[PDB]
């Protein structure tokens, strides 16, 4: 943990990186046998 | 996103970093080159001396490696074995109809000149030869490999093998974990001969001689990890191998996988060289190695794991993985297994059963599930880490980076 | 699926894993090859000589196996036995109508001609012979197969049995663990003899000498648990043979099963070759042992656990099979079984009882159809009930070693 470095803000965004990849799974299907998934498919205070 | 600026002064920064290389090679890509696999066989002395210059060598504490190459080579050129059908890999015509054929008929070259005691050691031993000498040589190679305290669990049924024909006993005294003979496998032309010996038995099943696979087997698929837990991943979700394919969530591991199957590699052959294109110095990375695959050996593992396999709570956790996502994906797929038996009667007595929102899908339908998750908002219900949970509490004596830990830690807080 | 394709290129991959084969050999598929089983006792010294190299070997701490193979042909030559009614198994014509036959009437050769000790070792030792040294020799075989410090456990009744005739004690020294006599069950030799013998005093079943049988019986049905697993889940649900058949609800184990009821193979016969397929050496891969029929093997156990069985909560837990379903379909059948009682009256004074008299009240009575379609209107995951009825069956169980099925079964259900 380097000394003189500003870990409040730091942190902060750590966080919301983290939680961002975190929460959102790349999940894709992959491969298939002539049917795939097309991902066609909260409003507000629900994140990205 | 070839174009990357910095906002507060509008200058270009281009991210780079370090290049990373080690691209695998392919058996087959390497009878392009050659079209045989060099066995260095060197001295030709006499067996007779051979048999003396190891036995004692053994019991001693050092003996040459170059040495019991040749001795092997010696005892081993039983030209055994009949030609059950045909037999050709990689273009390689090995044997054909109704031949006879032996181990060594995989391509023998001699060289150098230096040795080591001088022409005839001591006469007293004889021909407890064949039958059990050449046994224990191999032997040590399977020993010579494991790291742990289980190498003398090995070597006590490594001889409680042995013990057949004349009841002898230990050689050396020191220990291993690299130093003894635990470097043999370092020799190009004695694994050749580990390899040589595994592959022909492997065909030869049932000879007096085969026996010998013992410790010669540990070089069958050597570095080949991925394709094995692969094949366990079906045999353990009940899957075909094409729908376990479709189960694949993330790119990395359909990269992985796409690396694997590479076509006209004979991976799915009875009898080629391919598993052993480590030990015959086919290959030098492997394709199909459980660090080449990461990505695949923690999804596979990890899945297994939460459907209850006992291998895997102990496999590796690679390093630079995607692990939330990977294991987001696997969560999902060891959940539908987990949930929907395939449950079917079977067998009758004129009387059948004809089968005919938020609750999950039936059966073990990819595009079903994918669809259920989106309508989940792709964050795992609680159902789920139910499953989880219940999969991996009640699991005990976890070593630390093993697969097993990570998903203890991770499930049941 | 014979095709797959990548979806981002639209490209074709084709999933493919590593060849496996130990396919399995039954028995009657090899009396089409030879129609004799070669019995090598080779060379063809004195029997006083015999009792002598091995009397000693044994004191000693080594003996040529050699030797006792030849001592036992030696002292076993009894003749014994006369035929019931006939016998004959897989073609061949054992013996006849009042025959009288012996032991070894299962195929003598010889052979080889290297031995060890000159002609005549110490003649110190009689006819204290026959009677028990013999059974001492095939003891062993017993007792060189377990593992475990069990193996004193055997040896003490294997000699407390022993001391009949002359009370003698202890040979080797040596523990075991493999190395001292433990490895006898390697040479193919050995073993015909150790079968050839129990298969003959499984038919004369009474007979001054049938106590040979002590230690040359864990050689019947060797390598044939999955056959035994059956047996038992029939006798622990009370269910028959045929019925217990169409309780079986996945396909791997129908499989399994179909591999093992394949027919011509004597299985159902009283006295036939097949339950020693293994030390005739008929077959080097048993179609019905435990480790070819794994989802059996599993859920028979399981189920047979969940049913109240003690010998199944030491069953050893297979692997590379689908645990997950295959659980769920034994704690149906166990959880079918499990309550509703057969329970029928069954004696009388002149008063019977005739039985006569909803939705999700499970079906009345033990059949498939009504369950599975039961189970379905359930959604196909275990109800309540049935989770509370595989908690109550493993909790309270203790001591369980790891790797069998009473330990799975107990993560499973007692979290």
């Amino acid at each position: 943990q380097p000394d003189d470095i500003e870990y409040t803000s730091l942190t902060t965004a750590g966080l919301l990186y983290a939680y961002a990849v975190g929460s959102s799974a790349d999940l894709a299907q992959q491969f298939c046998v002539g049917d795939n998934k097309y991902t066609p498919d909260l409003t507000t205070n629900a994140p990205p | 996103s070839v174009t990357v600026k910095r906002i507060i002064d509008n200058t270009v920064i281009v991210p780079k970093l370090p290049a990373n290389e080690d691209p695998v090679e392919y058996p087959a890509d390497y009878f392009r080159k050659s079209k045989e696999i060099p066995l260095y066989i060197n001295t030709t002395k006499s067996l007779s001396d051979l048999r003396g210059y190891v036995y004692q060598g053994l019991k001693s504490g050092n003996v040459s490696i170059i040495h019991v190459n040749s001795y092997l080579y010696g005892a081993l050129k039983d030209i055994r074995g009949k030609l059950d059908k045909d037999w050709s890999s990689f273009g390689i015509n090995i044997g054909k109809a109704g031949d006879t054929i032996g181990i060594f008929d995989l391509v023998s070259l001699k060289a150098l000149d230096g040795v080591l005691p001088d022409g005839v050691s001591d006469a007293s031993r004889t021909s407890a030869d064949d039958k059990w000498l050449p046994l224990y040589l191999l032997g040590l190679y399977r020993v010579g490999r494991t790291q742990m305290p289980e190498y003398r669990k090995k070597l006590m049924d490594g001889l409680t093998n042995q013990c057949k024909m004349i009841n002898e006993q230990f050689e050396p005294l020191v220990p291993e974990g690299r130093d003894i003979f635990d470097v043999w496998g370092n020799d190009s032309n004695y694994t050749k001969i580990v390899a040589a010996v595994d592959m022909f038995f492997h065909m030869f099943k049932k000879h007096e001689c085969a026996s010998f696979r013992y410790g010669t087997i540990v070089s069958r698929f050597k570095d080949c990890a991925a394709l094995a837990t692969f094949g366990h991943l079906c045999k353990i979700t009940g899957m075909s191998t094409e729908d376990v394919t479709t189960w694949i969530l993330n790119r990395e591991v359909a990269d992985e996988m796409v690396q694997m199957m590479l076509p006209g590699q004979e991976i799915d052959k009875a009898d080629s060289y391919m598993p052993y294109l480590i030990d015959f110095g086919l290959s030098s990375k492997s394709p199909y190695s459980s660090v080449k695959n990461p990505a695949f050996h923690f999804w596979g593992q990890l899945t297994a794991l939460l459907l209850r396999s006992t291998r895997a709570r102990n496999a590796r956790q690679p390093d630079d993985i995607e692990y939330t996502s990977l294991t987001t994906a696997g969560l999902l797929y060891a959940y539908a297994v987990g949930s929907s038996a395939d449950l079917a009667q079977q067998f009758c007595v004129g009387d059948n059963k004809y089968t005919p929102t938020n609750a999950p899908p039936q059966g073990r339908d990819v595009v079903e599930w994918l669809g259920w998750f989106e309508d989940q908002n792709r964050k795992p219900t609680p159902d789920m880490m139910q499953y989880a949970k219940r999969a991996v509490m009640s699991l005990q004596g976890l070593r630390e980076k093993t697969i097993g830990k990570y998903a203890k830690s991770e499930f049941d807080k």
